[PDB]
């Protein structure tokens, strides 16, 4: 298969279904370490603007507490690789990508379908 | 008398950490947008002992739980510093507006999840009538 | 003789709280339309002691539970005031129509849900034959 | 993706399936606070008339108690935003919107599909 | 949406699927109260003949005891309203309407699809 | 000798309630068509004690449980009067055809459901050989 | 609907799918009672030959014990009524009809689809 | 020594109820075609005591379970008679081939199911070495 | 219902889907008994060659132990009857037929669809 | 059933769906034993290059710990047999073949559909 | 010292049973093709006591489990015979290569399944340092 | 004081095993690509005793767990060697930076899975103020 053809088809589809006005950023963390006395050193972060489509909004319940939060899935093209553990901000609220399922038929990811979960929400 | 006891506990916490993002019972709360460290305030009731024969001498005991919630991935040192800060403000034998502290604050074991971690901190109160 | 004891408890509760929206056992109840504070009345039976050798001296113990239900989102102070009002009407050593109160009303821990919260308040009764 | 076209078609469909006679109101609360002694101050409420369609009536059972209540889902347009935690009265009985799933392909919600649960019903 | 058209079509279909020979009655209770000593007074009951169709017979098992009972679902028109908690007798055996799901698109119920459960059967 | 013990318990119950709708073990029963109050008869075995060193002096203990069931919505007065009627026919020290009543009938806690409510009542039996 | 037409069509279908060679009998019990001295009186039984089709053979497992038994469903016509609790012998092995679901659209059962379970097999 | 002891128990049962249908462990079995009363034979081991200081005086205890299974719908009179028959063949102080009966047969509580009922019967065995 | 026609078509299909090279045998045990001292007498076994098709290979996990085993289903004709409890060897590994579902529309089994489970594998 | 035709079609389809650039290797272990003192002798390992297609990426969660791992399924031809317990490296990361389901209609496996699980990940 | 204790247990087992199909920990095993009786070897660790005040006198205890697995359908006399054979080789007070046996082998209750039956046999070890 | 105690323990582990694949708490870790033995570090808190009447003499206890994870198929002897090496570095009565070891390392029972095995090793810490 001409995976390049599949890649361009997927990119055009994602561009078709996306909304340019929605601002989405990708945040990745740097190296972490510990000093000689046992304490840690905080890691640096980098912000990379991205764009894509979303799907499946889902709510969350915590033992009946009145805490409001939501979870969401997304679709992205093959421009910036999205490893698990990164942070993606949909519209200001930060989401952590628990799982980033790629289209799995080749070496390049072709496309990403990350599973985004709302961050700083208790169990 | 759990009314006034919870009122006093809420008074104290608000006095020191009013600015810090926090959750109060039965009010619609939204976790911070950027994702950070908020505080969950919970008040758990207890028993009322009958320490008399006339049946007119009773005391009330309640448990207050403050939970530090922080995002996953950052690391666990700041949460422990905040827990120490809370524990050093709720010492034993402290006279609130009504009642006193029967036992101090004990930092407990972390409760883990894939969307946030929490470190429970709890203490007790008592009123004698 | 749980019949007459439950009758007396129903008599007292209704005497003071006839108007307040309430749920009575085995009768079709509809929660308030606007959404408000109703009272759930439950009567839980217990044990019958044999405090003799002639087998002709026995006493009955039962537990009565009144639960305050309030909508989620309002807040928890009015429910505590209503619980205090309930507990200050069911004191120790109160002689009902038939039987007496063995133990007073104890305000227990909140039971939470996403469609309503409840505060359990319970007390005991006794009668000697 | 002329989202405006999608919005207009969704509004037309919702208007087609709704019943004008049914009176429905949206209730939102204001700010809440606490005094210097720890007591609270009740929050204000605002009533906003709304209209829409409903679907899937579903009943509730509570530990065998003879308590009668029902739950119901709804569909609404993007006129008044519907956040989680608000109160919607279908015909006088107040329902709390536990989850308000929006049609998610753009910045504007386009349409809402709230999940309404009967209020003041014990667990 | 000329709901009147939907109502008449639903009534015609239901009447097409019923059997006139089957005798079914709807029973509703009145007010209940308590006297000045705590005892109770029985409530009055009213019998209203009805007609409709049934579907999905299902049996019941109780801890291995040899007790035979069954549950049936029903379909009815919007002649007499069927609130939850009422009693409907299919052919002499009394069934309690645990849930009465109406066709929910308007003020009038249009049609009812009650869930009938056998009464006086243990758990 | 649980055979004769159950036979004697069955002897007595029917004596007083052979007409009231009931349920015998392992036989196909149909609840009343109208929907009313029937009685469920259950016989639960227990221990066989060895009160000797010759191993030839033993006693058998069993538990008999009769439970009254009433439809949801009627209310609770007839259930309790029927429970009293049952309890006043099963006093202590009653000599059946073979065996005796070690302990009398006590009315237990209500078990509720959405299609029927029952009030368990049970007593004990004994024979010495 | 001309339920008579439905009845005759169902009977024709059941006769089409049945096997005449298979011998099946229906067993019903009589009255049971207790004498004045507590002991019981065994009830009489009646054997009524029947015929029909079967479907869905299923096996049974008991705590890993090497016990072999099977369960099977059947289809029958409205010649002899089949109440729950009766005994049906498929080919010598006796099956107890735990549930006998009838075609529910009329007073007469039209057809029966009993659920047969193997007897004398411990749970 | 569990091996020989199990054989002894197996011998006695077969010596008495060889005609009746029965299930032996690990060996495939088909319940009666007509439907009747078969017997389930199980062998449950126990503890091994060391009643010495030289660690060379040991005894074995095992629990034997024979269960009467009967169809649902017939009634419970034959099962109890068969249980009595089984219990009267396994009395206390009975010397098997290699061992004796420590405790006798105790008729336990019915285990109900919708496809058959069972009455467990258990007794203990002992061997001293 | 010319069951003979159905039997012939089923046999033709099974012969179409099978592989002649695969050697499969059916093993049946004889009578078992016990002597006067409680000890048992081992039963005899008989080996009957068979042939058929297979489907659905499925593996087994045992408490994380590194034990490798598999389960597999089969289809066979009505040449040799296959009761439950017999042993069938697919290619040397012995499988015990826990359940042997036959085509149930007649006295003869027409066809068999046994469920084979790997033997000598711990729980 | 000219299984050779099925084999060649399956091989052609698989080779159509693979990406040649992706390096995959099959690793098999040798014999293991123990010395006369109770200790062990490590077994030898052999690497065999392979090629195939993959599908269904799935993530893993361990008690909320921040450990990132994933599991993938694969499709392969009947060139090198893939028994359960072998190790397959997708792109450097080693996966253990918990189950290797073959196309089961003949002696030769025709094709393999192994289930790969990430190795050295916690329980 | 669990290293050498497990080494000694594996040594003994292999010494007498290096032929019978057997399973060692963390190595890929394939049950017998024909279907037969293999042996599962498992080593379960325990506690280390501090039997001193100098904190320099400790004892280690481990539990060894040998489980005979046999096909369903055959019958159970061979399994019990092999269990007796195993238990008669792992008696109390036996000096292994490093350490000794603290308690002998006890035949436990059969664990049943529809694809195989297992009879567990276990014993303990101990080393002093 | 848990904050400081945790740091001390972390320092020790890092001092010796710094160059070893491991998982530090709340930081994103990726298991080794080729598949190998990494170490999991977990710090579990405990209780704070009040060993005085002045309420100004407290001691803190925490439990530190280091878990050796190794792939399935290799075998279990290297994991035991690593566990012994870890245990012989955390002996009793050891001067850490702040505090000491109340109880030494204990090698526990393996936790099995189909994608990796773990051998837990844990010890305790204590500080007095």
């Amino acid at each position: 298969m001409n995976y390049s053809q599949i890649e361009r088809m997927a990119r055009k589809g994602v561009a078709f279904f996306t909304d340019p006005s929605r601002p989405m950023n990708l945040i990745k963390q740097g190296e972490y370490g510990y000093d000689e006395n046992g304490f840690e050193i905080p890691p640096m972060e980098q912000v990379i603007p991205i764009s894509g489509a979303t799907r499946r909004p889902n709510a969350r319940e915590i033992d009946g507490e009145t805490i409001r939060a939501s979870d969401i899935l997304g679709i992205f093209n093959n421009d910036h690789e999205i490893n698990e553990g990164d942070y993606i901000e949909i519209d200001g609220i930060r989401h952590v990508v628990v799982d980033a399922r790629p289209v799995q038929a080749s070496l390049e990811p072709v496309a990403y379908r990350p599973v985004l979960r709302r961050v700083s929400v208790g169990g | 008398m759990h009314y006034e006891l919870s009122a006093a506990a809420r008074a104290a916490f608000l006095s020191k950490y009013r600015d810090f993002p926090h959750y109060m019972e039965n009010r619609n709360f939204t976790p911070p947008k950027d994702g950070g460290m908020w505080l969950r305030f919970n008040y758990i009731e207890g028993d009322t002992l009958y320490l008399s024969i006339d049946r007119k001498c009773k005391s009330y005991i309640a448990i207050v739980q403050i939970g530090v919630v922080f995002p996953p991935g950052s690391g666990v040192d700041e949460a422990r510093l905040k827990a120490k800060e809370i524990a050093d403000f709720f010492k034993d034998g402290k006279m609130l507006n009504v009642g006193y502290i029967f036992e101090g604050a004990i930092v407990h074991q972390i409760v883990k999840h894939e969307s946030g971690w929490m470190i429970p901190v709890r203490f007790t109160v008592r009123v004698d009538t």
